[PDB]
């Protein structure tokens, strides 16, 4: 009689279907999927701090925009814009504004610090209507429209140094007024030219005077400028009018700071990876969620499955 | 599949095999039964698993980057913006997916080969006492009771204590 | 005596070499090629729509020199410019010309709706023997040269608002004119500043009197700017000399349109990817014709042959 | 070539074999024959045409792109779009290089698995009536006329017919 | 180890095989030697050096690139050109970690490999001279002197001279 | 008695750990390093053509500061710029200094060409104590300060053809002085307006008096401009006052030349790869040492160690 003794495996009744180099379609015993393509729909505020920008762009919390006193001096990993944030004080202008929101981004703070700026011989101050905080006119909190004294504007040929250690950044702006009127009312002669320079840099600005078309009812304009101090090196302002005059200046660090567009809702929940659309898991090595991640995630991809074989093949009975 | 055993000269799994991947049937003078080789199972498991080691909960952290949606047309820096990712999801698309086709691959024929292994260990074992019945199971051409299987599905299979009545089993008229 | 059955499997008398991982020469029985080198030397009109640029660039075509007026309101999925184009109208330059070209190419269309803009106050529709159509002096169609009427020049404040549910796309000019008499002649006065302005946006151009090296004969030059407007949105020009005015406005659309340069043929075939050098089939996955493509393409590489083997090595008796 | 079958045991392929990629030839009393084996060859040919599959026919489309000659000097900008261009050229070409080398590598093994798996069946086949003489071919130690190779070739030979015959020719003196 | 062979069914290797990669070693009437087996071991020495060919003193000459490394901040230019090379050295990085990921596994197979055809190529010279003992040694039922073992080693072994003292050794009671 | 025929395989006392698919930690008999991770220190003077800055960068060696007399005309297929290098001429900034660092350093050449301008009606050759030459006043080397003659500056309309067969780089300049004072002792008039031209190109640049802070004890600035003239084309220079004029032109050539920031010394040896560590060899595929290279390098990836199996798996007794 003897025996018989047979070598077999496994099969299970409910297989996968998964892609190899010779088929598209082979069935297998178990997979594992390698692609994250869902979010809950909320932005996890652990553990990157996460400043929501609300009604505030990054640029009108930086300017002080009277809806962003708030977001004084506070720093962030991931500032998050919204898309109903509006401006409501004096419309402005950024010439490279996309290089501006970057750089303050990057650095991750709007930490800033006055500085006592020689104004002899002007008047400080200036509000707007266009720029109300708490029912008064008001005008950006970190920036000094100066106007004539005694119908009187003398050159300003002011200086900063900077014998800190770390750089400055310092936001600048010209006016445009609307009419020739408007010019003579603030500055008390034609429009003239600025320049702000240090040792390593100089930038020119024109005055130009001109209707543009009514935002809130101001037809006038400001324009919005930057220039980084590095240690040792000084601050030069030189006009004859229609600056619009630092207060102090912002710190510039570096490290892992970045900003996100976003509508999803911050959540208290604790994920490394951030999307527009939400965190996400970051157990899987690739996602279809969304371009736009920060934090530890996995790499975006075209594919919305990819399944990873983790049994044989599977030969059913 | 590129060794032969599975989905090859193995007709088809067993759905009742639970307690592991790769294992032994028998009939013999005291009943039919079944049991799973831990070895050959763990094997195959540790190259899974191997695999899942590097490739799950290994992401990569990025922090500021480059813009990748836009509001308002502008020429020439977006164009190069967009370019750069579409360039980048594109390669990473392509790397995604030969990783998946070559591991998945590779699976199924290392899973082959552990099945193969078993069967040829067990081949070499029997000696000159049993012969291949080209479906994965082997004719026993002696009296081989439960302690009998048992000893070959645990390696201490003595082939010298069988060979003579094997031997005139085999080679009668 | 009994029998002999041997295994066994083919070979052929002409095998081809491949590479592989181990060995960079092997022979097997048969390949593929997997990097498409060649194309017939034509660019098919189909499936894509196709505009030969002939003697006119993209921007030529947009601004109206009179050797593109057929090109007036068309489409494209490729426009393709030819390297004997060349301009024949009053000398210009873009700053910025390789931003127009690409958002107008990208936009893929021509359509130009008039619009009337008041211009009360000067003459209208200057021309130049720089710019002829048809015997007579002329100038680009889809601009409005402005000058003096009975010497005097009034200060432009025109508005234009876009009530539509698309983007606008305005094009502009200021003249720089050859010499101080020029200057007069034209405009009466002194040259000023130009302000072309929205919600959103400013932009401020200084014409510079001077001569400049004979274009054609022609020592003065038109400087083309651009302007987006955005539905609710309105066009201020203000103005007071040199202003090379819109006639209406271009519609900008999204889509798949590009632009190419290339002197291949056109011709009356069917081919999905289009490169400078003409079409090529698109069965492979790999092309080293050109790095530049449009449609569905292979991807380009610098290898010329990549065999792939579809048979066995080649063993041959 | 991972095998060991073709451009190994086997010593040479069959020019005259073309009807299939793998098959067998015969001595008998009646004479010396050809036959292809259908079934190992649409195995191979199947897994090949997998592959085919995966790469011909599957363009990308792209539109709108970056510029890639420029007839003018410009510095900066043009050094970056010429550098990305550059930069996916290299990684395209890296990957189209190494997917053909390891495809390649694959094919030659897959297609010798295949010769492989069909001796190995058939040396199971045979049971005790032949024997494996290193190159290939077995020495069938019984008569073995036409229809007994095709009951070979066709899986339907019954070794227990020949097997007395066959066991006095092997185990002779 | 897919084939089965080293660290498989042969326990370990031989550090004092110190002229070849594969052989034998035998005990017969005379002693217990080893010798190398050389076609064995520059198979895979050339498989071994293919690999190398192809990775070695193979670089790629570049020039005028961008740069790379920054003194002052500028925002998005400056962004682009850092996310271009990011991008960039994690594409290579990515393609170095799988290329010797999957070259390095190759290679412990194809070297099995060559292990297991040597075995292959030995266990179908013997004939029914000898029997497989499962651990990569064959006991040879035929006194088997020097040169003997010789003939073995080089292929020039003639079966038939012994097989009818080696049936009669093994199929005895 | 019979005998017994082992088959087997070497074994070493000695083995390596390497990679796999399936084991992160797999001993083989042996292994090469694919990842070049050490430099000497030095970069090899050969095979490339070096040339070492010192105290010079490449747009002061251009420009000519006194301190780079010894690099005129010289060529390169590397320059290599020194992080001590300084700047000791008049103070000046470059719009776009990166470009024009870019395009002179991958040209490889600062060959040059004086051409006879005619300046007639002012002073050439203008001098200051901030650019000291030999204990002497002097200049950049390579631009002409032109001043009043006899408290006259007519306007000038300058021109220069092109009648090569190549083109030609022309590098110039406008002196920002720091008073109106200064302005009126340099070119007795107020400030006007440069513009330099082409039939293709037109640069104008407005001079800005103003006090910067003060380098070298110079608070005035000149800006520098460049202009590439094509062949058959001609160069139109028109100023009346604050023109740094050109001596004439750069050629300019394409090739495989380049620039590189490092402090390592130049050593007498060869090799093809260069980084800012030292020349690295060439043999191994990747290299963890620069991103930066030039030459036949290896390419860089993040790892510091990549094992190469050159051997089967060790199994020791
Ligand atoms: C099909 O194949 C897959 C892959 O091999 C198998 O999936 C694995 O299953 C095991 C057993 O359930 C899982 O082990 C458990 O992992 C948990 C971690 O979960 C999260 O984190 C990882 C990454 O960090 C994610 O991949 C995952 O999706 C989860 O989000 C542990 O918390 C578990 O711990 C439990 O058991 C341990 C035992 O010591 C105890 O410490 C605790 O008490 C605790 O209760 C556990 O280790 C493993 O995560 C799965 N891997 C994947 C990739 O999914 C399937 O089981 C298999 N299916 C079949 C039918 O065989
Ligand atoms: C060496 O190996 C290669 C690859 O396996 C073999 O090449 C294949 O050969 C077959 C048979 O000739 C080809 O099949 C035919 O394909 C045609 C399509 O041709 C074009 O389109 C594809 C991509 O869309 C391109 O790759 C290709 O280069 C062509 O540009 C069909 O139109 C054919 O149809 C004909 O037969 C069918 C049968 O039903 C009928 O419907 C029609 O009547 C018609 O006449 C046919 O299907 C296949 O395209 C080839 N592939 C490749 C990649 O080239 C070689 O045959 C092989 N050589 C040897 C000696 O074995
Ligand atoms: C572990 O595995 C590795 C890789 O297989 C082995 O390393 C190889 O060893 C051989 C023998 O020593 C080397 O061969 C020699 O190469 C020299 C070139 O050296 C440089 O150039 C290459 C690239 O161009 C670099 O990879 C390398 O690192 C060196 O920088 C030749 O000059 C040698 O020539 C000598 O012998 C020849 C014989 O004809 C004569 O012409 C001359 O007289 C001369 O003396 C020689 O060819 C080979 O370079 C090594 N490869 C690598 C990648 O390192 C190990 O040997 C091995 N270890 C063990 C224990 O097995
Ligand atoms: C140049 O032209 C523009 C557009 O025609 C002029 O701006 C317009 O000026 C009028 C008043 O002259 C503004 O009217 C005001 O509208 C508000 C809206 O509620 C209303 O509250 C006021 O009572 C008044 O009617 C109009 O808004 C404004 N239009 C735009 C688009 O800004 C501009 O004044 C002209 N410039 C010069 C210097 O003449
Ligand atoms: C500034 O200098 C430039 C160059 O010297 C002056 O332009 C030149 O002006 C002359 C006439 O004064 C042009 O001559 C004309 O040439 C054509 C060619 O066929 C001919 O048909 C006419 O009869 C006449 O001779 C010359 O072309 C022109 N050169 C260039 C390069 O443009 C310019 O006029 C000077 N500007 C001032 C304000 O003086
Ligand atoms: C605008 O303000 C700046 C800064 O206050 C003025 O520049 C400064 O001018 C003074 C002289 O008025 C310079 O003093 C000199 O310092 C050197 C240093 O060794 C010394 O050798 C001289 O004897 C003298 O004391 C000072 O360096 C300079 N500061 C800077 C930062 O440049 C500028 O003159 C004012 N502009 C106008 C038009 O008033
Ligand atoms: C995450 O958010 C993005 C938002 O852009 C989603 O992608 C968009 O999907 C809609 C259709 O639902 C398309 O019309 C858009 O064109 C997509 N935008 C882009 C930029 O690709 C995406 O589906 C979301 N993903 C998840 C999982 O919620
Ligand atoms: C397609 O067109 C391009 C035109 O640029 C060809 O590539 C050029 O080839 C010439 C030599 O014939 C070289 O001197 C140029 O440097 C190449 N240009 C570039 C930008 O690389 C290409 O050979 C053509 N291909 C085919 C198949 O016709
Ligand atoms: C080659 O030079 C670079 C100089 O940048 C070295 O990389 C720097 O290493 C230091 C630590 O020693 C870090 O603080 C810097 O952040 C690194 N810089 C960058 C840009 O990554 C590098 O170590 C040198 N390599 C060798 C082998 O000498
Ligand atoms: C500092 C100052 O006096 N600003 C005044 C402004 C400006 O004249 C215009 O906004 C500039 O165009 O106008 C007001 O009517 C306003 O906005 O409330 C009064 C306000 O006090
Ligand atoms: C609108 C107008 O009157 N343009 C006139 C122009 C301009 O004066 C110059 O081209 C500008 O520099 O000059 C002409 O000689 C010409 O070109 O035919 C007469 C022409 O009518
Ligand atoms: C050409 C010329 O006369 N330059 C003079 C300059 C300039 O006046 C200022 O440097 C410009 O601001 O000033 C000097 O004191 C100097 O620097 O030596 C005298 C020098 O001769
Ligand atoms: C099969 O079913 C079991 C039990 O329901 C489940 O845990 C497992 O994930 C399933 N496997 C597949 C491949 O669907
Ligand atoms: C700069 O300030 C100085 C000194 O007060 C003055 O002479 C000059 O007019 C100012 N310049 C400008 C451009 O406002
Ligand atoms: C075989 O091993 C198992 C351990 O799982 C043991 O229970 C059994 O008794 C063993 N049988 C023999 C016959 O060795
Ligand atoms: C070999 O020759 C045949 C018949 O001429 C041809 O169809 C086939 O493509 C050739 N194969 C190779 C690999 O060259
Ligand atoms: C704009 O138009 C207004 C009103 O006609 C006028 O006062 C002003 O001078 C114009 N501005 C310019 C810059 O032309
Ligand atoms: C084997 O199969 C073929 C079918 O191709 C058939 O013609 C032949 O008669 C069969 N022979 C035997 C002996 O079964
Ligand atoms: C086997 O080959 C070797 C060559 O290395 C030779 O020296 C030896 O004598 C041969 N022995 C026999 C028995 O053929
Ligand atoms: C092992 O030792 C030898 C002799 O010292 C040496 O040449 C070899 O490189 C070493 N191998 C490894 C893998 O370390
Ligand atoms: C250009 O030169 C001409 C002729 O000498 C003169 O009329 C004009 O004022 C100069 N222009 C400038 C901007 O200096």
């Amino acid at each position: 009689p003897g025996a018989t003794l047979c070598l077999g495996h496994h099969a299970v009744p409910n297989g996968t279907i998964v892609k190899t180099i010779t088929n598209d379609q082979i069935e297998v015993t178990n997979a594992t999927e390698l692609v994250q393509s869902s979010s809950t729909g909320e932005i996890c505020d652990s553990p990157h701090q996460i400043l929501d920008g609300e009604n505030c762009t990054l640029i009108d919390a930086l300017l002080g925009d009277p809806q962003c006193d708030g977001f004084q001096n506070k720093k962030w990993d991931l500032f998050v814009e919204r898309s109903k944030a509006y401006s409501n004080c004096y419309p402005y202008d950024v010439p490279d504004y996309a290089s501006l929101r970057s750089l303050v981004a990057s650095s991750g703070t709007l930490e800033f610090n006055n500085e006592s700026f020689n104004w002899t011989g002007v008047t400080q101050n200036g509000t707007s209507s266009a720029c109300i905080r708490r029912s008064n006119n008001s005008f950006f909190s970190r920036l000094n429209w100066l106007t004539h004294l005694k119908f009187k504007y003398p050159a300003l040929n002011v200086t900063m140094p900077n014998n800190e250690k770390f750089d400055k950044l310092y936001i600048w702006g010209v006016h445009h007024p609307g009419t020739d009127n408007d010019q003579i009312f603030l500055y008390a002669q034609a429009s003239g030219r600025i320049t702000v320079s240090t040792k390593r840099s100089q930038q020119t600005v024109i005055p130009n005077i001109g209707s543009r078309p009514r935002v809130r009812n101001i037809p006038s304009r400001i324009s919005i400028y930057w220039t980084i101090v590095k240690p040792g090196d000084i601050l030069l302002i030189n006009s004859t009018g229609n600056l619009i005059a630092p207060r102090g200046y912002f710190k510039i660090r570096s490290g892992k700071s970045s900003i996100m567009r976003s509508d999803a809702p911050i959540g208290k929940c604790n994920s490394e990876c951030i999307t527009p659309n939400g965190s996400i898991p970051n157990d899987k090595p690739f996602q279809n969620v969304n371009r736009i991640t920060y934090g530890a995630c996995p790499r975006y991809v075209k594919q919305n499955t990819l399944k990873l074989a983790t049994g044989m093949r599977n030969v059913p009975e | 599949g590129i060794f032969g055993a599975i989905a090859g000269f193995i007709e088809n799994g067993w759905e009742g095999m639970v307690d592991g991947w790769y294992g032994f049937r028998h009939q013999n003078s005291e009943g039919i039964g079944q049991a799973a080789d831990l070895k050959s199972t763990q094997a195959a498991i540790d190259q899974i698993n191997g695999k899942l080691n590097r490739l799950i909960g290994k992401t990569n952290e990025k922090f500021h980057q480059i813009e990748k949606e836009f509001s308002e047309v502008e020429g020439r820096i977006q164009d190069l913006e967009k370019y750069v990712e579409d360039t980048k999801i594109d390669l990473w698309s392509y790397n995604a997916e030969l990783l998946v086709a070559l591991e998945n691959q590779h699976t199924i024929d290392l899973t082959d080969s552990e099945m193969n292994k078993l069967f040829e260990k067990t081949k070499k074992q029997l000696r000159e006492n049993a012969e291949d019945m080209g479906n994965g199971c082997f004719k026993i051409y002696h009296k081989c009771d439960n302690a009998c299987i048992g000893s070959i599905r645990n390696g201490t299979y003595d082939h010298d204590v069988y060979r003579d009545e094997a031997l005139n089993n085999r080679f009668q008229i």
